[PDB]
């Protein structure tokens, strides 16, 4: 394209190149999101990953899942040999979970809306897993919410920095959704995403993040303070930070923080927020949980 | 119920990768079905030889034939084109992606490393980076499992069926069929009744949700196609 | 300038707010010829409110002939559309094809946005765009029947 899509603003830049907001000139100038990468030619040609990643996106698009953001197009602009400007065009939703949650009136989000969003979230998440794709960076700013109230999973590759008041330290917000296996630099498998679903789930009630760690060792602790120290059987073998590294942790009643959640909600929430990745619920299972009736 | 649900969905996508033998004497003009059968077997050689998984050939052939559906390819460059498909296909499927130099070589050095690279860029542009496809080799496992119930043997037959599948694909006629069909048809032709519970075709047909006659037709067709395969230059 | 626009675009209220304390020009266009209010994160009514509160002019249309209220109305962000009116934005401003926010909301099926326009704004309903169509016509021409009904149950 690049004459059909007209940029209007740069949103930022991160792991997937620069992100812009543009008008789709062949659909009434409706807003669309673009990702632009400068792909490096090798003596081997086009870089494997570049090819693989675009391949997978294009392919998952075939299925048109309602809970994943649409990929409208792929434009190419070859500069010289060594450079090719690659551009992915996606559907754009001018609102994410964060902008929504911290905008709702005081009572909070309707419990019935929390359920509906949560169901859709696991719907699109189950779709990705079932096609052997792991998101690995499920943060609320990657969760799109249409005015209609529809959930669409994104992945902009854009980090957000949060600065701690008194501490004079900062962190990249994603840390707050990172699963323990990941923090302990142990396994990085699919359950990884369920732990985040659990964090996001809890956040819908709180409208404030559940575990706001300042480092990865700090995060780990913030977690064990609530869920309690796992047993010998549930801690990862041969890992840099042993179970012994964290003193006795009781296990406070989750509702103490995910205020106003219900009995079945609490059940699902803890099945996501389960330390041992192998005993953590699956997107498909969660989906079949009596919370959704 | 993980398996069963992915299968069901893959089936809807499926038709999206269908190709057609009808292209040659018309839209192609310069190329003929037989020239394609030659290029195709050469590709087959390079692969199973340079140690590539069957998937790589299955996909490389799908890209080549999907490409021939929108781009008129000359006789002088048919080969180089088949090579670009091979490169891209292994970059997407082998732990051991075959090298440019390696290809240019087996290609009698008929084309330059740059030129092959320029065809890769070209191939990607005409197909708009849509390089993955549901393959008949991608389905054989799930089916082979519903037949050979247990787990034992599941690997001998899988690799066997998929090798047949690739041979049937060297013939452009095969490309007009759904991945599921080509896949079941292949199973049906090799797997002996002694390694299966309890017919094979009515059993697969039941899974694919198609008619027994439809699957049989596919068997029959693919049987013919596979027979013609012959690596003699 | 450009950083204000980008802050509005990524919806960084924090950052946007600094920039707005430096007595900068809220109406300046970025390198794409667009202003911060125009490219702003529509789901965030507060981004809009602050810009408006600092002089942003709601009725400016871009090279492509659109005003924020058009895009908000098209996305169904009623609160934002409402805070826009709250600051005197013109409800009947037409795009370059003679559309009103109403047309676009109707064309998109945003019933609670059509609801509002029809019953609480000076939205000139009968207005026909350059193709002679109406908001309700477009709803009809697009299947937004649910919208068509309500719309005509009123006008």
């Amino acid at each position: 394209a690049d004459q059909q899509y007209e940029c209007v603003a740069e949103i930022g830049e991160g792991a997937y190149g620069k992100v812009f907001k543009a008008r789709d000139l062949k659909n009434g100038g409706r807003f669309v999101a673009l990702k632009r990468v400068r792909v490096q030619t090798g003596e081997e040609g086009m870089p494997l990953s570049t090819i693989r990643e675009v391949a997978v996106l294009r392919h998952l698009e075939t299925f048109e899942h309602p809970n994943v953001v649409r990929l409208f197009d792929v434009c190419t602009v070859s500069r010289t040999d060594r450079e090719t400007k690659l551009t992915l065009v996606f559907e754009h939703v001018d609102q994410d979970l964060t902008t929504y949650l911290d905008k709702v009136p005081e009572p909070g989000v309707p419990t019935e809306t929390i359920k509906d969003m949560m169901f859709q979230l696991l719907r699109g998440l189950d779709f990705l897993h079932s096609h052997r794709v792991v998101h690995r960076d499920l943060k609320p700013q990657n969760i799109l919410v249409t005015s209609s109230g529809q959930i669409k999973l994104a992945d902009f590759g854009l980090a957000r920095i949060y600065s701690f008041q008194m501490a004079l330290t900062s962190v990249v917000v994603t840390l707050w959704y990172r699963a323990p296996e990941v923090l302990l630099q142990s396994s990085y498998a699919t359950p990884v995403d369920l732990w985040s679903v659990g964090c996001i789930f809890a956040e819908m009630f709180r409208r404030k993040p559940l575990f706001r760690g300042s480092s990865d060792v700090d995060q780990l602790g913030k977690i064990l303070d609530v869920i309690g120290l796992p047993g010998e059987e549930d801690w990862p073998r041969d890992v840099a930070l042993p179970r012994q590294a964290f003193h006795s942790k009781s296990a406070q009643p989750i509702e103490k923080f995910v205020t106003d959640i219900d009995e079945l909600g609490k059940d699902l929430l803890l099945k996501c927020l389960t330390f041992n990745p192998a005993k953590r619920i699956s997107a498909y299972s969660a989906l079949s949980h009596p919370y959704f009736q | 119920l993980c398996e069963d649900r992915i299968f069901y969905n893959i089936l809807e996508i499926e038709p999206r990768f269908l190709t057609s033998d009808s292209v040659f004497g018309t839209f192609q003009q310069s190329l003929t079905s037989h020239m394609r059968k030659l290029l195709g077997t050469w590709m087959f050689s390079v692969c199973q030889e340079y140690n590539l998984e069957p998937n790589v050939v299955a996909l490389a052939l799908n890209l080549l034939d999907r490409l021939l559906l929108i781009k008129q390819v000359s006789k002088e460059h048919f080969q180089k084109t088949g090579s670009a498909c091979l490169l891209v296909a292994s970059k997407l499927r082998s732990l051991t992606p075959i090298s440019t130099s390696s290809l240019c070589y087996a290609a009698a050095d008929s084309f330059s490393r740059q030129e092959l690279i320029d065809q890769e860029k070209e191939l990607l542009e005409k197909l708009a980076w849509r390089t993955e496809a549901v393959l008949a080799t991608d389905v054989t496992s799930f089916l082979l499992l519903k037949l050979v119930g247990g787990s034992q043997h599941l690997d001998f037959w899988h690799h066997e069926v998929n090798t047949l599948i690739t041979k049937a694909l060297v013939d452009p006629l095969t490309g007009s069929l759904p991945a599921s069909i080509i896949s079941a048809a292949g199973c049906a032709l090799l797997v002996p009744a002694n390694v299966i519970p309890q017919g094979v075709v009515p059993q697969l047909a039941s899974i694919l949700g198609c008619d027994v006659s439809v699957l049989q037709a596919a068997v029959e067709q693919i049987l013919t196609s596979v027979s013609d395969f012959d690596l003699r230059i | 300038g450009n950083e204000l626009a980008s802050a509005a675009a990524r919806g960084d209220l924090e950052q946007l707010t600094s920039l707005l304390q430096n007595n900068v020009n809220v109406n300046a266009q970025n390198g794409f010829g667009r202003t911060a209010l125009q490219v702003m994160k529509l789901g965030n009514p507060e981004i809009a409110r602050r810009l408006l509160l600092r002089g942003a002019n709601p009725d400016l249309k871009d090279r492509t002939g659109f005003a924020v209220i058009h895009d908000a109305a098209r996305a169904g962000f009623l609160d934002t559309l409402q805070t826009l009116l709250e600051f005197q934005a013109d409800v009947n401003i037409e795009d370059n094809e003679g559309n009103l926010p109403l047309h676009l909301a109707a064309k998109e099926g945003h019933l609670r946005v059509v609801e509002f326009l029809v019953k609480h704004t000076a939205s000139n309903v009968g207005h026909r765009n350059h193709k002679g169509d109406t908001a309700c016509d477009l709803a009809r021409l697009y299947g937004r029947n649910e919208v068509v009904s309500l719309m005509q149950a009123n006008g």
